[PDB]
């Protein structure tokens, strides 16, 4: 190991003394004129290939995109409260544990001549991952402040609510589009994810929003029989995959795109030949290899990745149990905030699966969109098992699909869809229980973000502990549910359509908002308790 | 550093007595002491700067945005002059990211520099372990940055110079 | 060929593309106002009839077919081509 | 005939944009 | 049969005490049972892992089938519901050990 050349001898130096160490100069490279040629030519060639594919529905006939360009953007009381939480968090709320690592990595990025992992693996690069680190490096030039650096992440959260509320939910069905509880649960669950898991420089926000854009592009290119939006989705999916290693959740959105691609390519094939419609999408796939390998050579990246695995912490597909075992720790990774997010998305997913089994799809739901949202969530959760490290702060990848499942679960559990009162009661008992289980930790955030926050290292308790009170209410709901099972109760005779009743039939929006408030209140009350 | 504030002593008092009882005969309960001090404190920002290369732990980053980490040259690193680090447990459990086994800077500095701990205090939260600050002094201070004889040479795709060495 | 057959045919494509019940599929109701059908939904309903039934409505016929009744009038008037 | 104006440029550019990208790391 | 030798006091007193002294884990600590099943040990052995997961897969497909259709096709309505019922209740009632 060389840290220089040290001698405790001094004076004149004689002939013979020659130390000639060749420094490991690899990774310190710049593209050859030939490598830059194929890149600029090849990436323009792809736009030329995709431009040729764009005119193919315009050649098959039809009016220009009717809803896909821009849906009428505005405000709503909910849109305010969402962005209020988003913007307030940006100042008072807790950031990710790695935003420091990423910052200092991007900070030294420029002089280095490449994207080296600064703190580990003998200065080997990020190789396929962290392309936006180069973008964060440029952004640092303006300023280096939690508020400045996390600002694209603030805009991403806003862009995210936008995509969910205006592109996802209207597409999800009539009951989704019309139900206000579906928009309240959608915001409630999305914020329960975005706030604790995505307030920082980690790739999670980029992926969480990237999986929504992939879905939207397919979803909108499937309804318009246009292949270009399916090819656009591929590019969004390819970019989010190489966002960070946690990018594989994007495989969820991608694999699901296969089904509609064979549908769009076989219906609009109109005797055009496979080579004419597939070559531009094959180009759209490979187009990220220009970005991934913009500065590093195949050998460099491959050799570095095979090393980074050997040397540092690398885990297996069958190790994913750790990720969930970490989630149940009385720690910042097992925090109320983090337990609740996951636990509730699982409940949302479960009631959505269960409904799609009893009935063909969720009653007031659009067939294709809903199935593809559950699809992307199932595939995403499984895809996650392949990550080399099993942290809970990775659940922030689910932030997009959380909103979409919030909408679906609410619609699936409404009086009209879920007809049994007893069944709606047990579902409520489940929402109470995930929260009972969520309040069985510490309200803890990690690092300097844990300063004087309420119950930062204790079980949130007032006079008996939230976990016990919630479990009791959860058992109370079951006895009410069991009473309906023997009494034979319906939607109309139990109580007469009041506001308190109205609220109770949307338990996810109640539970999720309850927690969104609690988390913002807790980190405000943290700053408050750290007075001067 | 045993800490208590100047505000906790009234303007009425002018002389101070350091009393310290002990009564455990057990082998490891015991106490050591030094004369009192009113520390001449200057904030970290004005002391370390933003032009001095520092070894910012991967944890302390968005917290110390002003202070600059040591840039890395062409296989060589800028020698850090300071080390900002998280709280006791936070470094006890998160510092192994940079250990020699992992190939991190904490392994390069482990050989080149001698780490002297400079005492530090949190703004008004006197009793909170905010973290720690270290002054990093080289073993051979007469020694200064290397004579890097670097030159351009284009290389192939599949090309690899030497294998990457795994630490123990 | 009947109104019920056309209405029930468009009723299943409406509960597939949108979450709208087949009961809500009556000749009185207008897609964009009474039913609340999106601009994208229409394209999908149109591209599904082009696949399932082999019928295409190109030159902004979707704009002309305001109510579900207006759609019956279109496809009844197509039976002249004898494709059955 | 049969809109082959875009058909040929989609094949020749689609295959080339793919081929160049696969070549790119080996360069 | 339970109080044949010791009194209410004797038994009630011992129980609250064994709960204080010894290893006592709450209903919310049931994650540990599973955390333990994925350990590279005789607790998370190829034998214990297979048993649980295969029972979970069997019960999954059963709920799945009873949800799609009314019950699992070729089976009796009541007895089949009652087996599934006991399994779900038993898994939850388990959290209180
Ligand atoms: O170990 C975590 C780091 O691994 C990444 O590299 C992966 C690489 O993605 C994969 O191709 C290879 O098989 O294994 C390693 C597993 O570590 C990067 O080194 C880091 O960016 C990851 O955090
Ligand atoms: O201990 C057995 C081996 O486990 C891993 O093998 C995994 C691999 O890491 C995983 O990501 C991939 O999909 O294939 C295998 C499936 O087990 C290690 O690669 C091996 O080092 C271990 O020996
Ligand atoms: O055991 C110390 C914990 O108790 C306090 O809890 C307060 C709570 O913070 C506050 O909302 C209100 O005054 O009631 C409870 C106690 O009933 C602290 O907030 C926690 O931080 C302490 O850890
Ligand atoms: O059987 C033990 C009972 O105590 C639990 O509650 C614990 C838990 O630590 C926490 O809820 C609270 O803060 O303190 C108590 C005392 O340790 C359960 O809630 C009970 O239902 C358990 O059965
Ligand atoms: O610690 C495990 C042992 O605890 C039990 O004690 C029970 C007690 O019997 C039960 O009635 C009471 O409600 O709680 C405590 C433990 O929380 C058993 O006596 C032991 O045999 C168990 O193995
Ligand atoms: O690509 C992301 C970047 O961030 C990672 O830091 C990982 C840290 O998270 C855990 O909580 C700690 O154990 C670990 O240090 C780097 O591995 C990666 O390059
Ligand atoms: O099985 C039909 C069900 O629909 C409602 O979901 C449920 O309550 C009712 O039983
Ligand atoms: O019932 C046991 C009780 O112990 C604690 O008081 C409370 O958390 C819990 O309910
Ligand atoms: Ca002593």
């Amino acid at each position: 190991q060389i840290v220089g050349v040290f001698t405790d001898l001094s004076g004149p130096a004689p002939e013979g003394l020659q130390l000639s160490a060749t420094i490991d100069t690899r990774y310190s490279t710049s593209p050859t004129l030939l490598k830059l040629l194929a890149m600029i030519v090849g990436v323009a060639m792809t736009v030329i290939a995709l431009g040729a594919l764009h005119v193919l529905d315009c050649a098959d006939g039809r009016r220009h995109k009717r809803f896909l360009p821009s849906r009428w953007w505005s405000m709503t009381p909910l849109d305010g409260l969402v962005s209020a939480m988003l913007v307030w968090w940006h100042f008072v709320g807790a950031n990710t544990a790695d935003d420091g690592y990423i910052l200092t990595m991007a900070r030294v990025s420029e002089h280095a001549g490449y994207m080296a992992n600064y703190y580990r693996w003998f200065g080997t690069p990020e190789s396929p991952f962290g392309w936006y680190y180069d973008l964060l490096a440029l952004w640092a030039h303006v300023s280096t402040a939690s508020v400045w650096m996390r600002f694209p992440t603030l805009l991403m959260g806003l862009a995210c609510w936008w995509v969910i509320s205006r592109e996802v939910i209207p597409r999800l069905g009539a009951a989704a589009k019309h139900s206000r509880a579906a928009a309240w649960t959608a915001a409630g669950l999305f914020l329960a994810f975005w706030l604790p898991l995505n307030n920082g420089l980690r790739p999670e926000p980029i992926i969480a929003l990237g999986i929504l854009l992939t879905w939207c592009s397919v979803e909108r290119g499937v309804a318009t029989s246009r292949l270009l939006p399916v090819a656009v989705a591929i590019i969004i999916g390819a970019l989010t995959l190489f966002s960070g290693p946690t990018g594989i959740a994007a495989v969820g959105a991608l694999l699901v795109a296969i089904g509609p691609l064979k549908t769009i390519v076989a219906a609009h094939v109109s005797r055009f030949g496979y080579w004419a419609l597939l070559a531009p999408i094959a180009a759209a796939g490979t187009v990220t290899i220009f970005l991934i390998f913009r500065d590093q050579t195949l050998a460099a990246e491959l050799q570095a990745s095979s090393f980074k695995s050997a040397v540092g912490p690398s885990l297996a597909w069958f190790d994913e149990h750790i990720r969930y075992s970490r989630l149940f720790t009385t720690s910042p990774d097992g925090s109320v905030a983090r337990r609740f997010a996951v636990l509730t998305l699982l409940l949302a997913l479960a009631v959505s699966i269960a409904m799609t089994l009893r009935k063909g799809r969720i009653p007031g739901t659009a067939l294709g969109p809903s199935r593809r949202i559950i699809g992307i969530t199932i595939i995403s959760f499984l895809a996650m098992m392949f990550t080399p490290t099993k942290w809970t702060h990775h659940f922030g990848v689910f932030a997009g699909l959380a909103g979409c499942l919030g909408a679906l679960a609410a619609v699936a559990v409404t009086t009209t869809a879920m007809k049994s009162r007893r069944n709606r009661t047990v579902f409520g008992a489940a929402v109470l229980f995930v929260t009972a289980l969520s309040f069985a930790t510490v309200n803890g955030w990690w690092y300097v973000s844990n300063f004087g926050v309420p119950w930062s290292n204790s079980f949130p308790e007032f006079k008996f502990g939230f976990t016990t009170m919630l479990l009791g209410l959860s058992v109370l709901a079951l006895l009410v549910a069991a009473w309906f099972h023997f009494s034979g109760r319906d939607v109309s005779p139990d109580r007469p359509q009041r506001r308190w009743q109205r609220l109770l039939v949307a338990p996810l929006a109640v539970a999720t908002w309850a927690l969104v408030i609690f988390e913002v209140v807790s980190l405000t009350l943290g700053m408050i308790n750290q007075y001067p | 550093n045993l800490r208590a504030p100047l505000s906790s002593i009234p303007p009425e008092a002018t002389q101070i007595r350091l009393v310290a009882s002990d009564d455990d005969l057990a082998p490891q309960h015991w106490i050591a002491l030094t004369p009192p001090r009113i520390p001449e404190l200057r904030t970290l920002q004005e002391v370390v700067g933003s032009s001095d290369p520092v070894m910012l732990d991967w944890l302390v980053g968005l917290a110390f945005p002003c202070q600059r980490p040591f840039d890395h040259r062409y296989g060589v690193v800028e020698v850090p002059k300071w080390r900002i680090l998280p709280d006791r447990f936070g470094a006890e459990a998160n510092s192994p990211v940079m250990d020699y086994l992992g190939g991190g800077p904490l392994g390069i500095t482990e050989l080149l520099l001698r780490p002297s701990s400079v005492p530090t205090y949190l703004k008004d939260d006197w009793y909170r372990d905010w973290g720690s600050l270290q002054r990093l002094t080289p073993w051979y201070p007469d020694a200064q940055p290397a004579r890097l004889d670097l030159g351009t040479a284009t290389r192939s795709g599949w090309w690899s110079p030497a294998p990457l060495r795994l630490s123990h | 060929a009947t109104q019920e057959e056309i209405i029930a045919g468009l009723a299943e494509i409406i509960e597939e593309v949108t979450g709208i019940e087949p009961s809500e599929v009556t000749p009185e109701k207008s897609f964009v106002d009474d039913l609340d059908i999106d601009s994208l939904s229409m394209v999908e309903i149109a591209v599904q009839t082009e696949d399932k039934y082999g019928v295409k409505i190109p030159d902004e016929d979707l704009a002309g077919l305001r109510t579900v009744g207006d759609v019956v009038a279109y496809i009844q008037k197509l039976e002249e081509e004898n494709p059955e | 005939s049969n809109h082959r104006t875009a058909r040929l440029v989609a094949i020749i550019a689609g295959l080339l944009g793919t081929l160049m990208a696969i070549a790119t790391p080996l360069l």
